RNA sequence: CUCGAUGUCGGCUCGUCGCAUCCUGGGGCUGGAGCAGGUCCCAAGGGUUGGGCUGUUCGCCCAUUAAAGCGGCACGCGAGC
RNA sequence: ACCGCUGAAAGCAUCUAAGCGGGAAACCUUCUCCAAGAUCAGGUUUCUCACCCACUUGGUGGGAUAAGGCCCCCCGCAGA
C-alpha cells in the first residue's frame, strides 16, 4: 500500500471504498492500493 | 408546634419553648404576638395562608441578652492593611404560649 | 440546628442491586447515592449513615461494545515505565465486580469517609451472594418526577 | 431533596408547589419537620403536588 | 504432575561423565527423607504437597508443629516445604504419610533447582549491580566505586523507584533452571546435578523435575 | 428493489422461526443462525420463507442483504451443497488422504498436513487439483482461503493454488 | 522567574523516557527473475562495540558489526566525579 | 499493519455495517523473583483455653499464666 493522507483514484478501476476506519481504494491491481491515513 | 417568623428568619417551636429571637422591641413581662408560616397538629397541618393570618404564636419576651464576641480582623495581605472590629449581636430570649 | 446525625442514630439496611442489564454509570451512581447514604433524609456529610450495598450479577453488566475494547483502566506502579494499560474487557474477563467497585469508589467523595462508606459496598460475578444473613431487600432503580 | 424523592416528588417540583400554595416556611425548619415529622412533611409535599400546574408548559 | 523433591546440598565435585568429559557436578542429598501432607484444591485451592525433609528431636519443635506432624501420621522433620502440583487433585499420585526418594529424577532428567543464596552482605552498588564504577586514576577523587549519579535535575527532582542503588544483597531464593542430574546415588541417598545450586553448603534446597524439557 | 427474494427450500425439513433463529436440515447436517433482532423472517404457506422488518432507517437495509443472503447460505447450504474447486498451479503435488485430510508439499521440505476441523471435507481429483465441501459457505471459504495463502502470489513463473483460477497475475520477469 | 548567586562546555558514572526504527519481528508496493535491492505501513522488547586525530559535540578515518539509532530530561547527570 | 472468508446497503464489487479467521521480538498470559500494612489486612492446619483479686454484680482495670515468642549466653560460609 501506498500511504499518502489524501487519497484519490488513480486508473478507471479503483473503487472509493472504506473499510474500517481508514478510507482505502482497490483497483483489484496491486500497482497502488493506496490507503488514507 | 409552629414555624413562627420572625426577624426575618423562622424558627419551628411548640409551645413552651426558648428561642434566641432578634432584639424585639419590648421588655421582660410583657408578651408579644409573632406571625406564623405553618403550625401542624400532628396529621393536621396549616398551609392555607389566610388561615394562618389567623393563627399567631404569643410569648413573653424575657432575657434581651446580647449574642457572642464576634471578632473581626480584617487583613489581605503585603497590601499592610488590617481593621480590627469586633461584635455583639443584641438578642432576646422568648417563650412560646399558643 | 439538626436532630439527624448524633450518636448511634443512624440506621443500616441492606440493598441488593441486580446488576442485570443495567449500565455501568447509572449503577454505580446508583449504589454510590445509596452507600453515601443521600437516599436518607436523616443525612450528614460528617457521618456515615447509608446502607450496604451488594451489586450482584455484576459479570453481566452492560457496557457499549465500543468500549469495551477502547476505554482503558491505567494503574502506574511508581517505578518508571509501569504504566499498566488494561481495557475493560480483558479487565471484565477477569474481574467485572473489579471494573463495578472501580467505578462505584470514583463516584464517591474523595475524603476518609470514602473509605469507610466504602468498606460497606459488596459485589459478586454471579447471582449468588454470601451476605444473606441479613434480609437483603433489593432496591432498583427508578427515575423519579418532574 | 432527600425527603422529597421519598415522597416521589424532586426537590425542584416541591419548591415550585410549597411556592405556589405559598407556605412560606424556608429550607431551614422545612428540613426540620422533614426530620422529625416525615408525617408533615408529606403532607407539606401533597400540598406541593396540589400546587403544580399540569405540566412543562406554562 | 510435576515430580519435586526436597534435599540439602553437601557441595561441589568433579565427575567423569561417558565421553571422558569433566562434570563440575554439584551433589545434593535429596535423600529418601521427604514425607507428604497433601493440599487438596478444593479446601484450599492449591492442589500442592507438602513435604517434610529434616530430623530433629521431639524437643526441638514446638507444639503446634509437632500437632501438624501428628495429624498428618509422621515425626516431625526441621524443614517442612510445599510444592505445587496442578490444575488437577487427581487422589492417587501422593498420599499423607507417603515417603519420597530422589529415585524419580532418572539420571538425565532435567532439574531446576531453587534455594536461597548465599548473602552477599550489605553489597555495595558494584557487588550488587556490576557498576563500572568511575576511574581509580585520572584525578577521580573520591569516587571510584561509588555510584556516580542517580537521574536528572528538575522534572524528575526525584530519584525514580528501583533506582539501582546499594543495599543488603544475597539471601534471595532463586532458582537455576535446567540442571541435568549425572548420578543418583539411591544407595546412600545424594543425587548428583551437573551444574551449580545456589545456596550455602549444607542447606535447604527443593530440586523440581523441569518445565523446559 | 433488494426486497424481491423470499426464500424458497426444495427438501422443506426444518424451515421455521423457533425463536428468532433459523435451522434446516436434510441432505447435509444442520446449522444455527442468530440473526439481530430489528429482522423479521417468517415462512410461507406454500412451504417457502419470507423476510423483512417494516422499518425503513439505513440499518433496515445492511441487515436486508446480509440476512437474506445468510438464510439463503443456510437452506441452499444444507440442501444444495456448497463446495469449492482449487487447483494447484506449478510444480510438485500429488495428494494424500490420510484420515480424511490433506498432506500439502510445494516447493518446501516438512510437506504440512492441513488440520482437519468438525465439519468440512477434502476432496482431490489429480495431483495438481483439489475442492473442499461443507454446509456453511463461510466456514468452506475460510478454509479455502486457509489452503489459498500458502506459497503467496508470485507472478515470475505462478505457483498458485488458485480458486479454479480466477486470474493470478503475470511477472515482469529479468 | 532567578542578580542578598538558578555553577557554563566536553568526558566519566548512573540513568531514564519518546518514536521521528540503525538492527532484530511482521508486512504492502517494487521499473521486485534468484541474491538482493529501493520505497511506504505496523512495531520500543531487547540491542545499538572497539580505537586513531580533536577540549572538541561536529566530524574524517582504521577494524568491525546483526546494527554500529535520532532525540528528551537545567543542550539529564560537578551537595556524584 | 496487512491478509481473508460470509455479505449487504447500493439486484453488483467490496475484509465491514451484523458475523467469523489469520496475524509480530510490541500488550496480558508462560517462566524467575517480591508479595495479605492486598486496612479488601486471605486461606488450610495444629496448639493453649475457666484463671485468680478488687470494685460500680457486671463490664473494667489488675494480677497469674497456657501455647508461644523474646532478653541473657555459645555461635554462624547470617550479619553495620
Amino acid at each position: 500500500v501506498k500511504v499518502n493522507p489524501s487519497v484519490k483514484p488513480i486508473c478507471d478501476k479503483c473503487r472509493l471504498i472504506r473499510r474500517h476506519g481508514r478510507v482505502m481504494v482497490i483497483c483489484s491491481d496491486p500497482r497502488h492500493k493506496q490507503r488514507q491515513g | 408546634y409552629a414555624i413562627v417568623k420572625t426577624g426575618g428568619k423562622q424558627y419551628k417551636v411548640a409551645v413552651g419553648d426558648v428561642v434566641k429571637v432578634e432584639k424585639l422591641e419590648s421588655e421582660q413581662g410583657e408578651k408579644v404576638s409573632l406571625p406564623v408560616a405553618l403550625v401542624v397538629d400532628g396529621a393536621t397541618v396549616t398551609t392555607d395562608a389566610k388561615a394562618l393570618a389567623k393563627v399567631a404564636v404569643t410569648g413573653e419576651v424575657l432575657g434581651h441578652t446580647k449574642g457572642p464576641k464576634i471578632r473581626i480582623h480584617k487583613f489581605k495581605n503585603k497590601t499592610g492593611y488590617h481593621k480590627r472590629q469586633g461584635h455583639r449581636q443584641q438578642l432576646t430570649v422568648l417563650k412560646v404560649t399558643g | 440546628p439538626t436532630y439527624a446525625p448524633k450518636a448511634g442514630d443512624t440506621t443500616r439496611s441492606w440493598y441488593v442491586i441486580d446488576a442485570t442489564d443495567v449500565v455501568l454509570g447509572r449503577l454505580a451512581v446508583a449504589a454510590a447515592n445509596l452507600l453515601r447514604g443521600k437516599h436518607k433524609p436523616t443525612f450528614a456529610p460528617n457521618v456515615d449513615g447509608g446502607d450496604f450495598v451488594i451489586v450482584i450479577n455484576a459479570d453481566k453488566v452492560a457496557i457499549s461494545g465500543d468500549k469495551l475494547q477502547h476505554k482503558m483502566v491505567y494503574r502506574h506502579s511508581g517505578y518508571p515505565g509501569g504504566l499498566h494499560k488494561r481495557t475493560i474487557g480483558e479487565l471484565m474477563q477477569r474481574h467485572p465486580d473489579r471494573v463495578v467497585e472501580k467505578a462505584i469508589l470514583g463516584m464517591l467523595p474523595k475524603n476518609r469517609l470514602s473509605r469507610q462508606i466504602q468498606r460497606k459496598l459488596r459485589v459478586y460475578a454471579g447471582p449468588e451472594h454470601p451476605h444473606s444473613a441479613q434480609q437483603p431487600v433489593p432496591y432498583e432503580l427508578k427515575q423519579v418526577a418532574q | 431533596n432527600a425527603a422529597a424523592r421519598l415522597n416521589d416528588i424532586t426537590y425542584n417540583r416541591l419548591i415550585q408547589g410549597l411556592k405556589a400554595a405559598g407556605v412560606e416556611v424556608d429550607r431551614k425548619n422545612l428540613a426540620d419537620i422533614a426530620i422529625s415529622d416525615p408525617a408533615a412533611f408529606t403532607a407539606l409535599v401533597d400540598v406541593a403536588r396540589a400546587a403544580l400546574p399540569e405540566d412543562v408548559n406554562a | 504432575a510435576r515430580k519435586g523433591i526436597l534435599g540439602t546440598k553437601l557441595g561441589m565435585t568433579q565427575v567423569f561423565d561417558e565421553s571422558n568429559r569433566v562434570v563440575p557436578v554439584t551433589v545434593v542429598k535429596a535423600g529418601p527423607n521427604v514425607v507428604t501432607r497433601i493440599r487438596t484444591p478444593e479446601r484450599d485451592g492449591y492442589s500442592a504437597v507438602q513435604l517434610a525433609y529434616g530430623e530433629i528431636s521431639p524437643r526441638k519443635v514446638n507444639k503446634p508443629l509437632t500437632g501438624q506432624y501428628t495429624a498428618a501420621g509422621v515425626n516431625p522433620r526441621r524443614y517442612l516445604a510445599e510444592l505445587r502440583l496442578d490444575d488437577s487433585d487427581a487422589a492417587t499420585e501422593y498420599q499423607v504419610g507417603q515417603e519420597l526418594t530422589a529415585e524419580i529424577f532418572a539420571d538425565g532428567s532435567y532439574v531446576d533447582v531453587t534455594g536461597t543464596s548465599k548473602g552477599k552482605g550489605f553489597a555495595g552498588t558494584m557487588k550488587r549491580h556490576g557498576f563500572r564504577g568511575q576511574g581509580a586514576s585520572h584525578g577521580a577523587q573520591a569516587v571510584h566505586r561509588r555510584p556516580g549519579s542517580i537521574g536528572g535535575c528538575a522534572t524528575p527532582a526525584r530519584v525514580f523507584k528501583g533506582t539501582r542503588m546499594a543495599g543488603r544483597m544475597g539471601n534471595d531464593r532463586v532458582t537455576v533452571l535446567n540442571l541435568l542430574v549425572h548420578k543418583v546415588d539411591a544407595e546412600n541417598g545424594v543425587l548428583l546435578i551437573k551444574g551449580a545450586v545456589p545456596g550455602r553448603t549444607g542447606g535447604l534446597v527443593m530440586v523440581r523435575s523441569a518445565i523446559k524439557r | 428493489r433488494i426486497g424481491k427474494q423470499p426464500i424458497p427450500v426444495p427438501a422443506g425439513v426444518d424451515v421455521t422461526i423457533e425463536g428468532q433463529s433459523i435451522s434446516v436440515k436434510g441432505p447435509k447436517g444442520t446449522l444455527g443462525l442468530t440473526v439481530a433482532e430489528p429482522i423479521k423472517v417468517a415462512r410461507n404457506d406454500d412451504g417457502a420463507i419470507v423476510v423483512t422488518r417494516p422499518d425503513d432507517e439505513r440499518r433496515n437495509r445492511s441487515l436486508h442483504g446480509l440476512s437474506r443472503t445468510l438464510v439463503s447460505n443456510l437452506v441452499t447450504g444444507v440442501t444444495q451443497g456448497y463446495t469449492t474447486k482449487m487447483e494447484i498451479f506449478g510444480v510438485g503435488y500429488r495428494v494424500q488422504l490420510k484420515g480424511s485430510n490433506l498432506e500439502f508439499a510445494l516447493g518446501y521440505s516438512h510437506p504440512v498436513v492441513i488440520e482437519a476441523p468438525e465439519g468440512i471435507t477434502f476432496a482431490v481429483q489429480a495431483p495438481t487439483k483439489f475442492t473442499v465441501s461443507g454446509i456453511d459457505k463461510q466456514k468452506v471459504g475460510q478454509i479455502a482461503a486457509n489452503i489459498r495463502r500458502l506459497r503467496r502470489p508470485d507472478p515470475y513463473k505462478g505457483k498458485g493454488v488458485r480458486y479454479e483460477g480466477e486470474q493470478i497475475r503475470r511477472k515482469v520477469g529479468k
